[PDB]
């Protein structure tokens, strides 16, 4: 429940749209056993897909150990610090390509509850309202029943 | 003694044709040797045992019934095969400069 967890603003990194757009994925970590029926839907994604993906975003440095600890897996390191780690247990090779597209296409900010679906800095351009927008003002600014 | 381990990285010789015309009038003469049919066991392995000496790659038991003509064992053996292993063959392939594959098995 949002009661029951932490939440955050709509953010990005580093205003990261606003001059150029940089992808905050920097860094993915497989690891991929040999033999192991667990990481077979791994090895068939190195063998086949993390090449193309490697020249499809550059700016992405892809390690692959081949040789995991526990289960195998794929850390995900972002420009601003985060770090994600996703199993790839038992997954097929389609659903280990998609989990890493939703790792480079996503920032490093917390999957978390977010407050608002919008941000803005500068959420007025003609002011934002007061009591005395929209209130007339009086002679000699005379506040009610004032004598002079 | 154990000799050296035979490599199983087989590279198909360019004169394959001529080599094996060599060896089928060997052990065989008509035209169109490409057809010489293998149904006798004494030809088929006088063929094929030269063939696995000379070339040092012998048809595995599992495609030795469908070597029914001098044409399927020349389709066989001009056919390369590389033993090397999978951290070799995804090494050796043109790595992306961001790609970076380690092996420690």
């Amino acid at each position: 429940t949002a009661r029951g967890t932490p939440s955050r603003f709509l953010a990005s990194v580093l205003h990261n749209g606003l001059g150029r757009y940089v992808q905050q994925l920097q860094r993915l970590s497989f690891s991929v056993s040999r033999d192991g029926a667990s990481s077979r839907g791994a090895r068939e994604f190195v063998e086949r897909e993390v090449i193309d993906f490697a020249r499809r975003n550059p700016g992405v440095v892809i390690y692959v150990n081949s040789r995991p600890c526990c289960v195998p897996r794929v850390v995900a390191e972002y420009l601003n610090g985060a770090v994600r780690e996703e199993s790839i247990h038992c997954k097929s090779v389609e659903e280990i390509s998609t989990l890493v597209q939703k790792l480079a296409d996503q920032s490093g900010l917390d999957v978390i509850r977010i407050r608002k679906p919008f941000h803005t800095d500068n959420p007025s351009i003609q002011g934002q309202w007061h009591p005395f927008t929209n209130k007339p003002t009086t002679f000699r600014g005379l506040r009610p029943r004032e004598v002079q | 003694v154990c000799p050296p381990l035979r490599s199983r990285a087989y590279t198909p010789p360019e004169d394959l044709q001529s080599r094996l015309e060599s060896y089928v009038k060997e052990v065989f003469l008509p035209s169109n040797w490409q057809d010489i049919s293998l149904e006798d066991s004494r030809l088929k392995f006088n063929l094929l045992a030269h063939l696995a000496d000379d070339l040092g790659h012998v048809v595995p038991n599992s495609r030795l019934h469908q070597m029914c003509r001098v044409r399927d064992v020349l389709d066989f053996y001009n056919v390369p095969i590389q033993d090397r292993s999978k951290f070799d063959e995804l090494s050796a392939s043109n790595l992306p400069p961001n790609l970076k594959i380690t092996w420690s098995y």
